[PDB]
């Protein structure tokens, strides 16, 4: 069923807020196990807009993963009930309550594909964090494996941007006790902007730093991927050369 | 039964194809698993039955209702790949239980054997512990263990018994041509605290 | 119904041994154990009728037709596949196969599976278009399914055959990979196996294209297995390496048994030349991008004016990327491959990954400490 | 003949006439040995300017593919003199068939533009952008793989 006509990802303000609520609202059902949702919305829009969340119970354990529980009567009743208000509003899918991809994940995801005409993954990191953004977007792809069995199910990663309509945005400055943080703005905003970056990639690299001890002993597989990626630093050599400044700003200044 | 909340747990094996149930094993069964959704809907309209698969990896497929369409559709597809996987039957039962839409109920297992059971004496007898603590009653038909097997089952069946006022059964189904349905030996048509 | 128990019945007091299998599935079909009674006539082709006994086939036709929804799918084709084995002439195999298969409840892949049996058959006459179309068709059906346990071994071990003999070396690398997830023992001898590791680690010399060489030893294939003719082979995989054309022309026998090399003859001493260019440039280029030209020629043992020629050809593909400056007769390396699945690579990476990580924490407090006041 | 030329490697003339001369001749169409356009007789029209072809698509690829090369190496693969490649190279880069530059003393042939600042800065801003797209693609498959099923 249709994960495979997204390309780009956009959330609302909504979304993030919905999820941390659902998580306390069922009983409070955590720990080990998670809290999922319907995701309303669109699709046959390469841009996927998800409009609403509601809440579903679930009970998850992903230290295993021949058990799960899945509310099966909420999706459908939801999904009949919501084409007199919204033709084009249909269960998007799920979001995942963190810390990373999981493997464990196909598995849950199979049956939304079932029940729901449309699935998506959209992990959301845990409990609040971040001045940023904490949500990933991943489609279910089928790939050929040329080791194993060919019509394996992973998950690959699609870009994961923000978007909502005006209405919305108004109401997320009146509760808030500012508006938004950082991603370009002002003079201020740009040199915030560079290091913001620098804690950001430092996180990127341990990452593949830790899967490389875990890799050459701990026997993890070794993959072209990886590989590929780590030789290319060191044969870019890039090397450091001339231009960009100007003098003009007194003048103005002067003149005014 | 009068609010109760229960899961019965699907077998489809290679052992369900079967011809010792005259004309089919299949159908003997599919008359059971009918009868004994009609009944509890006649006893109560508030009982509600849900369905999940005790063969291969864990489907949650109905969550609470009072369907009996849902468990006729299931049965006449057969499954080669999984039999009873009764340890993961039994779990995601529990969990699924508590969240109900006829909610302060009893929680009930039922579970159709109609294959051996794989499963050995350590994986039961753990499950009993889990049973208790929950305060869950599991009840088996037995027509699987007689066909070319030795019940392992009788010694936890009656070790689960009288943990409330609906507890478990063993009810006794031949393994010839007798049907899945001789009901008439132990109560499950309605919850019982005898064995 | 039971027509067929009339006949075993009769053919129940004959056969040394065939006596007993023949006692049970009578018991069986009467107290109508279906799954039982599947499940012994397969052991009871193995051993039995057409090979110690005859006339398992005539029998067999009588059993499946009546009997076809007391036995599954899957195992149908289970039974005819041994007897097929034993069958002197494919030919009429061939006719068996195809009328026998049929499906009833507990739908599965039986139609698959008895085509794989086909495809089998057409290799034993030796038409290669005919084996190619075969292993075409079903390889899709086969590959569509991730269910595929025991048919996709029997089967790619079939089309690894198939492979060698029609001599390209590619075609084997990729079907080669593919049988090592999905492996089995049905009825695979030990010595399917030794043909597969070395016709394998053969194939990686043969090519002109990619370096296969540390990959080889991490399979479990070729490491597992053993005998003198592949003791030949580990040394053959670094002896282009290195650059010699000696190291391999009298462990030469190798290629002799395969008939793989069969216009790889023509790639074999061009390989060679690749070679010499991968190990200096895999080790210089990275830390300091130029590299001299002059080692490389040599190691070939074969003339300035034809290795130039290869090299570009290397450009061209992919495979590695840089120039070749003939100002100063020096090749420049802008980016070499990484060859794939050596232990040894992922150490390396991993004491320079660390350095980058102490550098942009190093940066990043003095990135704040000037314009501070405008960060707030 | 489309095997060699689809594949981008260094020839010459020389090689080239001789074989296929024998092939093309030779090869029946529908079912004789005419098929002109450069095979027989009224083919050797059309053949003339195979030879040139050759040339240009030689003097290309040895100019994508490598930044320096000598004048020397590559008058013996277009089977010129360098008095003879160097009026053929001024109409060339006219037409824009390939840009290319080659001196008199044959010390080289530079088939970048010449070291000029702008070029160098130019690479030096690709080079960084291509590292932080890679970076954060691997960390996203990486993560499925650590974790997976939690049965490691």
């Amino acid at each position: 069923m249709p994960e495979l006509a997204v390309q780009k990802v956009v959330v609302h303000p909504l979304v993030l807020l919905s999820v941390v609520d659902h998580f306390n609202r069922i009983g409070k059902v955590g720990n080990q196990k998670r809290v999922v949702g319907v995701l309303l919305g669109s699709w046959q829009k390469k841009v996927l807009d998800v409009s609403n969340s509601f809440a579903v119970p679930f009970d998850e354990d992903d230290k295993d993963d021949s058990v799960w529980f899945l509310d099966h009567d909420y999706l459908e009743n939801m999904y009949g009930m919501f084409k007199k208000v919204n033709a084009r509003e249909r269960i998007v899918g799920w979001y995942h309550t963190g810390p990373k991809l999981h493997k464990n994940d196909i598995a849950i995801n199979e049956l939304m594909k079932r029940y729901c005409p449309n699935s998506v993954l959209v992990i959301i990191d845990v409990k609040p964090k971040d001045l940023g953004l904490p949500t990933e977007a991943y489609i279910s792809v089928e790939e050929v494996h040329d080791d194993g069995t060919p019509t394996s199910k992973t998950f690959e990663h699609v870009t994961s941007e923000i978007g909502a309509e005006e209405a919305e945005e108004v109401g997320v400055e009146h509760l808030l006790r500012d508006i938004k943080d950082t991603t370009v703005g002002t003079l201020s905003q740009r040199i915030t902007n560079q290091v913001h970056g620098l804690k950001g990639l430092n996180s990127k690299l341990l990452d593949i730093r830790t899967y490389l001890e875990k890799v050459a002993s701990g026997k993890l597989p070794i993959n072209h991927h990886i590989i590929y990626q780590l030789q290319d630093v060191f044969n870019l050599l890039p090397d450091a050369s001339l231009q960009e400044f100007v003098k003009a700003f007194y003048l103005k200044t002067n003149d005014q | 039964m009068v609010l109760e909340s229960t899961m019965v747990c699907v077998d489809n094996s290679e052992y369900m194809r079967n011809g010792d149930f005259l004309p089919t094993r299949l159908q003997a069964q599919q008359d059971a698993v009918n009868i004994v959704c009609h009944s509890k809907t006649r006893s109560n309209p508030e009982n509600n039955v849900g369905l999940i698969t005790l063969a291969n990896d864990c489907e949650v497929l109905t969550t609470l209702t009072p369907d009996t369409g849902r468990i006729l559709s299931k049965l006449h597809t057969v499954q080669p790949k999984g039999k009873i996987t009764f340890c993961t039957g039994i779990r995601v039962a529990h969990l699924a239980l508590k969240h109900r839409q006829g909610k302060n109920h009893k929680m009930r297992i039922i579970a159709f054997v109609g294959s051996p059971v794989e499963d050995n004496e350590k994986d039961l007898v753990k499950l009993a512990k889990r049973l208790k603590k929950e305060k869950v009653n599991v009840d088996i038909i037995n027509f699987g263990e007689e066909e070319v097997n030795t019940e392992k089952l009788t010694a936890f069946v009656n070790t689960l018994n009288g943990k409330d006022g609906t507890g478990s059964h063993l009810v006794t189904v031949p393994p010839g041509p007798s049907l899945a349905d001789a009901l008439i030996s132990s109560p499950i048509l309605a919850g019982e605290g005898g064995a | 119904m039971k027509d067929v128990p009339a006949f075993l019945q009769q053919s129940q007091s004959s056969g040394p041994g065939q006596a007993a299998v023949w006692h049970r599935l009578e018991e069986l079909y009467t107290k109508k154990l279906w799954h039982q009674l599947t499940l012994q006539v397969l052991d009871f082709v193995q051993d039995p009728c057409f090979a110690q006994g005859d006339g398992l086939i005539k029998l067999y036709e009588n059993f499946i037709s009546e009997f076809e929804h007391r036995v599954n799918p899957l195992s149908l084709v289970e039974i005819i596949l041994h007897v097929v084995r034993q069958m002197t002439d494919p030919n009429v195999a061939l006719t068996f196969l195809e009328k026998t298969r049929e499906k009833v409840k507990s739908s599965d892949e039986a139609v698959i599976l008895c085509k794989t049996a086909i495809g089998a058959l057409k290799l034993n006459i030796g038409d290669l278009q005919a084996t190619k179309e075969t292993i075409e068709d079903v390889e899709e059906m086969l590959n569509n399914l991730p269910g595929v346990t025991s048919v996709h071994s029997r089967f790619y071990d079939l089309s690894s055959k198939y492979y060698q003999t029609i001599g390209n070396h590619a075609s084997y690398y990729k079907d080669a990979l593919r049988f090592l997830g999905c492996v089995d023992i049905k009825d695979l001898p030990v010595s399917e196996q030794q043909e597969r590791a070395f016709t394998l680690g053969l194939a990686g010399l043969l090519g002109e294209g990619v370096f296969n060489f540390g990959e080889l030893l991490m399979h479990p294939v070729l490491e597992s297995l053993r005998n003198t003719d592949r003791q030949w082979l580990i040394d053959t995989l670094y002896a282009f390496n290195s650059g010699d054309v000696d190291r391999f022309q009298t462990l030469k026998s190798a290629w002799g048994q395969q008939p793989d090399l069969a216009a790889n003859e023509a790639q074999l001493l061009r390989k060679i030349q690749l070679l010499c260019l991968m190990e200096m440039t895999f080790t210089r280029p990275a830390n300091h991008r130029q590299l001299t030209f002059e080692e490389i020629a040599k190691s070939a043992k074969i003339t300035v004016n034809k290795v130039e020629l290869l090299v570009m050809k290397a450009l061209s593909v992919g495979l590695v990327r840089g120039s070749i400056d003939e100002v100063d007769k020096r090749v420049h390396m802008t980016w070499v491959q990484p060859r794939v699945l050596d232990l040894q690579q992922i150490k390396g990476m991993k004491d320079r990954l660390e350095l980058w990580c102490t550098d942009v924490k190093s940066m990043e407090l003095l990135v704040e400490h000037q314009a501070q006041d405008i960060l707030t | 003949l489309l095997k060699l030329f689809t594949t981008m490697e260094l020839m010459r003339w020389s090689t080239l006439v001789e074989d296929y001369g024998v092939e093309l001749r030779k090869g029946s169409s529908e079912t004789p040995a005419t098929d002109v356009f450069s095979s027989t007789e009224e083919g050797e029209k059309r053949w003339k300017d195979l030879k040139n072809r050759v040339v240009e698509h030689n003097i290309r690829i040895m100019a994508k593919y490598y930044t320096r090369i000598t004048m020397k190496r590559m008058a013996q693969l277009l089977d010129l003199s360098v008095d003879e490649s160097e009026a053929f190279l001024s109409n060339l880069v006219v037409n824009k068939t390939i840009f290319a530059k080659v001196d008199r003393l044959a010390g080289v042939i530079n088939f970048q533009r010449p070291k000029d600042p702008n070029n160098l800065l130019n690479d030096w801003s690709q080079k960084l952008n291509s590292l932080m797209s890679l970076v954060n693609k691997t960390t996203h498959l990486i993560a499925k793989e650590e974790m997976i099923h939690n049965l490691q």
